[PDB]
RNA sequence: GCGAGGGGAGUGAAAAAGAACCUGAAACCGUGUACGUACAAGCAGUGGGAGCACAGCUGUGUGACUGCGUACCUU
RNA sequence: GGGCUAAACCAUGCACCGAAGCUGCGGCAGCGACGCGCGUUGUUGGGUAGGGGAGCGUUCUGUAAGCCUGUGAAGGU
């Protein structure tokens, strides 16, 4: 099975218009570090809440 | 009298017909040949 | 004497691609499709020359008969008795004055009421 | 000159208010119609609608001649196979009785965008009541 | 006035990289950062280097101040395709695009 | 005070000081021209309906150009048939402003 | 990333002449702005036409609503 | 189609709508007359195959050791 016309450019844009990224809604800080990071998730230097939970 | 000013005899050069070129031409497309049959083909035609 | 074709193909692909400005998609963009929408719209425009003259007389004669109507004529009598009068104003003005002057127009029934009396 | 085209953001609009009581179904909605487009008015313009209001009460006390109070059929179809359905006019009436007007009026108004909207400037009630006393509407003898 | 940074001829098709640049379009430079950090695409790898690059040639070249930045403009361009070759069954031959854009991020403190 | 007259087969309603794009007129550009065959003068209320013509009705005006219209192209074309066939034109007119209209 | 690529600086008449290099069309793909578009049925135009934006009543862009309207070639 | 007891059918009559038909206004061309290319006049101008007539533009040769052009050519828009 084939398309018999070609799809113009306005019906691929339509077909799209549900591909868009989402950001990340908002970051969080932690209260130690002061660390961005996503929530529920150790940050960057191995903090999760407050606490060194990690070793680098 | 300069090679700029001379002309022709008026209906002494009468332009040749161009098959083939548009409709406007009035000789397009078929090129005078109606349709189809052995008068339209290249080289076609009975002998004498 | 060799002749190379582009600047003169050029040139007339767009022209036709000028004249068709403002049409969808491949319409406007290429020359094949555009050629034949350049081509259709002329004979649309050849045919809607007449079709305008039908069309602003129809107008005319609807906005008469409304206008007649609000005085207590049809359209048919009010012609009638305007040719029986030898008034001779045609239907483009007589639609204008159903507009605009609606004091002169009731003068127009009343002359054509008399006539026909 | 140009030839005046009324202008949808300045037409005048008036309200109405019709009996329907006893009168022939058809021959009152045709003047339904001819007011909804604004035919009746000097301003006619084909694509503008400069027609009025008219409210139509008693919508159940319309009249049909002939036989066709039990021998009008109105037809439809759900757009499921096998779903063509019917009423006759009284069963309209006993049922759904501002739809025989309704449905009388939008057959005779233009089809498309505009007559659609032609259409919105109906009220049909069945009693004698309307809630529209805050327009003013005036008595018309169609 | 306006400070640009360009990657050109990155492999990745553009309509991978445009659904990166359009989170980031308008914004601070310090929330686009932090966007781009967080979203799991190979583009965003890409585009965050550009941005990096585009804030940096804004201070050295042109003495702006970090923290008034703004992304103003960004878009993505078509590169060209290199044309490879994918063997299919039966004896035929499929032509394989791979595809480049060329990247621009424009920042500015206006 | 409007007026209403026949020239170049056709009609117009006029006033005083209007421009009208006529038909074109065989008369010099800064001429005047006289219509004495009014089919109609109001003036207010007062309205005086020809039968066909106001007696004595006159509107006087000036030739102000002439000129040529905006160009509009003919296009023939009959599908299959191999025929096509264009054209263009451009109309003449004669503007003139309407200076008085008397009863 | 001792990258690719880029921004400056400099050369030059010119660097959108920077080596993927004279000119740099079209298909095709984007960013920005103006107007239209989420109750509306078909060759997508054409005739009529409101509103909005723009430049100086007019010119330009857009085109709600409405009459008419089933591509081209070949055979 | 809506709807219609006429908005159906028959008869008589008078109005009106209705086409690129006819008329009005402006314009172009073919052919023929009549006078001096011009005027006047009559008339014609839907078209496939096809016949006849008249042109546009492109490259190249002469005219040109001329003419235009870095105070901006060709090409592009
Ligand atoms: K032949
Ligand atoms: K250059
Ligand atoms: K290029
Ligand atoms: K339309
Ligand atoms: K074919
Ligand atoms: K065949
Ligand atoms: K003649
Ligand atoms: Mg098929
Ligand atoms: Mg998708
Ligand atoms: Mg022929
Ligand atoms: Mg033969
Ligand atoms: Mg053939
Ligand atoms: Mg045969
Ligand atoms: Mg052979
Ligand atoms: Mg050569
Ligand atoms: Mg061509
Ligand atoms: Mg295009
Ligand atoms: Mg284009
Ligand atoms: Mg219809
Ligand atoms: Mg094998
Ligand atoms: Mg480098
Ligand atoms: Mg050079
Ligand atoms: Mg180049
Ligand atoms: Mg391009
Ligand atoms: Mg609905
Ligand atoms: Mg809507
Ligand atoms: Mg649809
Ligand atoms: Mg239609
Ligand atoms: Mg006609
Ligand atoms: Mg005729
Ligand atoms: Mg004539
Ligand atoms: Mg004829
Ligand atoms: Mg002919
Ligand atoms: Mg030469
Ligand atoms: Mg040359």
């Amino acid at each position: 099975a084939v398309q018999q016309n070609k799809p113009t450019r306005s019906k691929r844009g339509m077909r799209r218009s549900h591909d868009a990224l989402t950001a990340v809604t908002s970051l969080s800080v932690d209260k130690t570090s002061g660390e961005k990071h996503l929530r529920h998730h150790i940050t960057a230097d191995g903090y999760y809440r407050g606490r060194k939970v990690i070793a680098k | 009298m300069r090679l700029n000013t001379l002309s022709p005899a008026e209906g002494s050069k009468k332009a040749g017909k161009r098959l083939g070129r548009g409709i406007g031409s009035g000789l397009g497309k078929t090129g005078g040949r109606g349709h189809k049959g052995q008068k339209s083909r290249s080289g076609g035609g009975v002998r004498r | 004497a060799r002749v190379k074709r582009g600047v003169i193909a050029r040139a007339r692909h767009k022209k036709i691609l000028k004249q068709a400005k403002g049409y969808y998609g491949a319409r406007s963009r290429v020359y094949r499709v555009a050629f034949q929408a350049v081509i259709k719209a002329g004979q649309y425009a050849y045919r809607d020359r007449r079709q305008r003259k039908r069309q602003f007389r129809q107008l005319w004669i609807a906005r008469i008969n409304a206008a007649a109507r609000q005085n207590g004529i049809s359209y048919s009598k009010f012609i009638n008795g305007l040719k029986k009068a030898s008034v001779e104003i045609d239907r483009k003005i007589l639609a204008d004055i159903a507009v605009f002057d609606k004091v002169a127009f009731t003068a127009l029934v009343e002359k054509a009421k008399a006539a026909l009396a | 000159m140009k030839t005046f085209t009324a202008k949808p953001e300045t037409v005048k609009r008036d309200w109405y208010v019709v009996d329907a009581t006893g009168k022939t179904l058809g021959r009152l909605a045709t003047e339904l119609a001819r007011r909804l487009r604004g035919k009746h008015k000097a301003e006619y313009t084909p694509h503008v609608d400069t027609g009025d209001y008219i409210i139509v009460l008693n919508a159940d006390k319309v009249a049909v001649t002939g036989n066709k109070r039990t021998d009008k059929v109105y037809y439809h179809h759900t757009g499921h196979i096998g779903g063509i359905k019917q009423a006759t006019f009284e069963e309209m009436i006993a049922r759904r009785p501002e739809r025989v007007i309704e449905i009388a009026v939008k057959g005779m108004l233009p089809k498309g965008p505009l007559g659609r909207a032609m259409f919105r400037k109906l009220k049909v009630y069945a009693g004698n009541e309307h809630n529209h006393a805050a327009q003013q509407p005036q008595v018309l003898d169609i | 006035m306006e400070t640009i940074a360009k990657h050109r001829h990155a492999r990745s098709s553009a309509q991978k990289v445009r659904l990166v640049a359009d989170l980031i379009r308008g914004k601070k430079v310090s929330q686009a950062l932090d966007i781009l950090t967080y979203t799991n695409k190979k583009a965003a790898v890409l585009v965050k280097k550009v941005l990096e690059s585009a804030i940096a040639n804004a201070e050295h070249n042109d003495g702006a101040d970090i923290d008034d930045l703004k992304v103003t403009k960004i878009f993505v361009d078509e590169g060209p395709s290199m044309k490879r070759i994918m063997p299919r069954a039966k004896g035929r031959a499929d032509r394989i695009l791979k595809r480049t854009s060329h990247i621009t991020v424009v920042v500015s403190d206006r | 005070m409007y007026a209403v007259f026949q020239s170049g087969g056709k009609q117009h309603r006029v006033s005083e000081g209007q421009t009208v794009r006529l038909e074109k007129l065989d008369i010099a550009t800064g001429e005047t021209v006289e219509f004495a065959e009014v089919l109609m003068i109001a003036n207010g209320e007062e309205v005086k309906i020809g039968v066909p013509f106001v007696d004595g009705g006159v509107i006087k005006a000036e030739v102000v150009a002439h000129g040529r219209g905006e160009k509009v192209k003919i296009v023939k074309f009959r599908r299959r048939k191999h025929y096509r066939k264009q054209q263009g034109h451009r109309q003449w007119f004669t503007d003139v402003k309407i200076t008085g209209i008397s009863a």
